[PDB]
RNA sequence: UCUGGUGACUAUAGCAAGGAGGUCACACCUGUUCCCAUGCCGAACACAGAAGUUAAGCUCCUUAGCGUCGAUGGUAGUCGAACUUACGUUCCGCUAGAGUAGAACGUUGCCAGGC
RNA sequence: CUGGGGCGGUCGCCUCCUAAAAGGUAACGGAGGCGCUCAAAGGUUCCCUCAGAAUGGUUGGAAAUCAUUCAUAGAGUGUAA
RNA sequence: UUAUUGGAGGUAGAGCACUGUUUGGACGAGGGGCCGGUUACCGAAUUCAGACAAACUCCGAAUGCCAAUUAAUUUAACUUGGGAGUCAGAACAUGGGUGAUAAGGUCCGUGUUCGAAAGGGAAACAGCCCAGACCACCAGCUAAGGUCCCAAAAUAUAUGUUAAGUGGAAAAGGAUGUGGCGUUGCCCAGACAACGUCGAGUGACACUGCGCCGAAAAUGUACCGGGGCUAAACAUAUUACCGAAGCUGUGGAUUGUCCUUUG
C-alpha cells in the first residue's frame, strides 16, 4: 500500500553514491520523512540504503 | 653507482567498444577499435584498414555470437 | 640447495600470504605427514635444515617426500643504501605455505619413530605444525 | 545399517548452515534412481558409526520422511583442519 | 514416407566400433580421340561412354568406447553492513572452477523426383 | 630530472606486465624494440595446405632426400612484443 | 537513483588444455656392466599420481561501465558571454608497486574526513567515532559513548568464567591451573597405589573458553586519567535512564517558491 520512510542516521561520512539515493528518495534532513507508494523500484532504493532509514507499513 | 635499463613505454591506444548494444547510430559511426579481429564484421558493417569496425547505414547495434567461439557486430535498419 | 635450473624472470612480485591452502592437503605418497597450521614463507635453507634433522633420526630406514619446492626468487639490496634506484639482486628462493598444506611425508617406520622424527623436523621451521595420518572414512 | 534423516526446507542461509554444523549435523543431498533430489540433514556420529560398520562401499537403509531408500555414499567433502565431515552425497542404487 | 540438391543451428550434430544396400540416385569404374592438363605421371583436372562391381565413398540399424554437453547440493571468492588490527570474525545478497547424477550415435526449412 | 647536491644514468616514438574483467592511471618499477625495408614482400584471378611425431629405407652426421599414418597452427607470416 | 532487459571485457578464485618450473613411480627404445648382451648406471620419450606462475589459461565470478523503456521517485544538465583562484597537499580504511609482508617512508587506484568545520566522545590529541552552529530561552527526545566517587545517569535484573589486579602493552616454546564438549580403554568377579588388606572409579585421545611462565633502562609512582575495584573485570541476554550547537517546542530576523488575504 503506502510506506513511511524516515532518515534516522546522518549522511556525512557516507559514500556519495548513497547520498544520491537518499536524495532521490526525497529525504532531506535527519529525522525528516516521506510517504510513498510501494513498488519494486522503491524497494530497491530502500534496500540500497537501509542502514540509514526505517520503514513503516502505512 | 647503480642504475636501471628499464624506463620506457608507449602511449596508450584507446581501444575497445565505442557504441552500445541496442543503441541507435548514424552512417559511419565507429563501433569497435582493435588489433586484428577479436570481433568480425557482420551485417551492414565494414572493416577498415586498421581493423576498425564501423556502421554502413543508420540503425541499431547488435553484438552476437558467430560460431562456437567467435563474435560479430551487425546494424539493422528500422528504428 | 633446492632451486630451479632456470626461470623466465629473475625479479618477481612477492606472493600473496592471506587465504587458505589451495591444494596438496592430503597424504598421498607415504602414511604420516606434517600439516601446517599457520602461514609463512619457507626459505630453502630451512627445508634442507629440517630434512637433514629428520633423515638422520630414522637411520636411513624409511623414505621421505618433500611436498614443497621453492619456485619464487626474492631480492634484497646491498648494505642499507638510499631508497629507489632499481630493484635489487636475487638472494634466495621461497615457497609459500598456508594452513592445511602438507610439508613432509614418511613411510616405512613405526608410528612412534615417525612422530619423533617429524617433531624433530618441526623445530627448524617458522610455522606451527601438526602430526597427521592418511585419511579414511 | 540404518540411518535416519530430516528434510531441510528451502533456502538455508549461510548462518543456518553454520549453526547446523555447530551441532553434530551434516548437510547432505540424495539423488538418483527412482527419486527426485531432496535436501536432507544427518547426524555426524551416527553416520560415522554406520560407515565404520558397512564399509566405504556399502548399502544403507536411509530413511527420508515416510520412505526408506537403499542408498550408497557417492562423495563427501572433508575439512582437513578441524577433522569433520561437512557434506555428503547419497546415490539411490535401484 | 525415401532419396537428392541447397540453407539455419555453440559437436546433444564429432571421431570409433559392429552390421546390412543398390540400374531410382550416387560413386568406384572404361579410355584418352577431341576441350583441357599435369615443375613428371589422364595420380589430380578436363572430355568422351556404360562392361562390371556394393568392395569402397555414401545411406539405414546397434553400441556411450573417446570427444562434446551438464544439473541439484556444497565449497572458494565477493557488493553492502557491523565488529575489529586479527596472515581476521559476524550478518545479508550474488554465486563459481573442479567433481557427481545425467543427456547425447542430431533437430529443422525450400525444391525436384519417387511414392 | 634527481628520495639533498655532485658523480653515474636518462630525455622522441612502438609493444607487453604493474593496471584492481570498459577507457585512463605513477616511481632512478619489471622486460624488449625503432630512426627502415619491398618493383614485389603491391593489385587481381585461379589453384594448394604445415611443423612435428611414428615406421621403413644407398649415402644416412640422430635428423639433409623419398614413401604411409596421425598431426589446429604446435608451422609460417620482411623486422620487437 | 532504483527495478527490469540487452551488451563489451578476462580481475578474484580455480585449473594444468598451451608456454615455463617441480616431486615420486612405472614402462619400454638407446649408450652402457660384462665375456656382443645379463645387471648397474646414464640420458631422451610415453605414461600414472601429485604440486607452482605479474608478463601461463580449457574456465571464470561479485562489482564497476555503456545503453533502452507510455516504468517509479527526484532536480538537475547543456550552450554562449563577463570575473576568478588553484598547479607544496595530510592522515585513516581498503586494492597494489618499491622497501626488509621496516618507517608518522615513498609512488599509483577507490572512498571518507581535515584543508575551508565549530559541537559530543576518544584523559589531553587538524585527519579516528557521532554530528554540519541564522539569533533568544533556567523547555523536551535521542546519537556515539556511558551510569561506585572525582563527574550527569543502574552499587540493576538474570545465568556463567577468571584468582592472574589478568583486566590495565609482546613470540617460538614450556607446564598435573581450572571450565565446556565428545570418542574410546580398564570397572565391584575387584582395577586404580601402597604393602593378603585396600572398596570404586580409573586412563588415553580429540576439541575448545579463560588464565600462568617465557617478560631487563635510564628525573618520580608512571599505558586502567586519579581514587579505588574480586566486581566497579569479561562472555551472553534483558530494559530503565543520562548524554550534542542533531531533531522537536515557543518567539524573532533575512531571502526565496508557491498560492494570493500581498498575506
Amino acid at each position: 500500500a503506502k510506506l513511511q520512510i524516515t532518515l534516522t542516521r546522518s549522511v556525512i561520512g557516507r559514500p556519495e553514491t548513497q547520498r544520491k539515493t537518499v536524495e532521490a528518495l526525497g529525504l532531506k534532513k535527519t529525522n525528516s520523512s516521506v510517504v510513498v507508494e510501494d513498488n519494486p523500484a522503491i524497494r530497491g532504493q530502500i534496500n540500497k540504503v537501509k542502514h540509514l532509514v526505517t520503514v513503516e507499513e502505512k | 653507482v647503480s642504475s636501471t635499463k628499464n624506463g620506457r613505454d608507449s602511449e596508450s591506444k584507446r581501444l575497445g567498444a565505442k557504441r552500445a548494444d541496442g543503441q541507435f547510430v548514424t552512417g559511419g559511426s565507429i563501433l569497435y577499435r582493435q588489433r586484428g579481429t577479436k570481433i568480425y564484421p557482420g551485417e551492414n558493417v565494414g572493416r577498415g584498414g586498421d581493423d576498425t569496425l564501423f556502421a554502413k547505414i543508420d540503425g541499431v547495434v547488435k553484438f552476437e555470437r558467430k560460431g562456437r567461439d567467435k563474435k560479430q557486430v551487425s546494424v539493422y535498419a528500422v528504428a | 640447495m633446492l632451486l630451479p635450473k632456470r626461470v623466465k624472470y629473475r625479479r618477481q612480485h612477492r606472493p600473496k600470504t592471506t587465504g587458505r591452502s589451495k591444494g596438496g592437503n592430503y597424504v598421498t605418497f607415504g602414511e604420516f605427514g606434517l600439516q601446517a597450521t599457520t602461514t609463512s614463507w619457507i626459505t630453502s635453507r630451512q627445508i634442507e635444515s629440517a630434512r637433514i634433522a629428520m633423515t638422520r633420526y630414522m637411520k636411513r630406514g624409511g623414505k621421505v617426500w618433500i611436498k614443497i619446492f621453492p619456485h619464487t626468487p626474492y631480492t634484497k639490496k646491498p648494505l642499507e643504501v638510499r631508497m629507489g634506484a632499481g630493484k635489487g639482486a636475487v638472494e634466495g628462493w621461497i615457497a609459500v605455505v598456508k594452513p592445511g598444506r602438507i610439508l613432509f611425508e614418511v613411510a616405512g617406520v613405526s608410528e612412534e619413530v615417525a612422530r619423533e622424527a617429524l617433531r624433530l623436523a618441526s623445530h627448524k621451521l617458522p610455522v606451527k605444525t601438526k602430526f597427521v595420518k592418511r585419511e579414511e572414512l | 545399517a540404518s540411518l535416519k534423516s530430516i528434510i531441510r526446507q528451502g533456502k538455508q542461509t549461510r548462518s543456518d548452515l553454520k549453526q547446523l554444523r555447530k551441532s553434530g549435523k551434516v548437510p547432505a543431498v540424495v539423488y538418483g534412481y527412482g527419486t527426485k533430489n531432496v535436501s536432507v540433514k544427518v547426524d555426524e556420529v551416527e553416520f560415522i558409526k554406520v560407515i565404520r560398520e558397512v564399509g566405504r562401499n556399502g548399502v544403507i537403509e536411509l530413511g527420508v520422511g515416510s520412505k526408506t531408500i537403499k542408498v550408497m555414499v557417492a562423495d563427501y567433502q572433508f575439512d582437513p583442519l578441524k577433522n569433520q565431515i561437512t557434506h555428503i552425497d547419497f546415490l539411490a542404487i535401484n
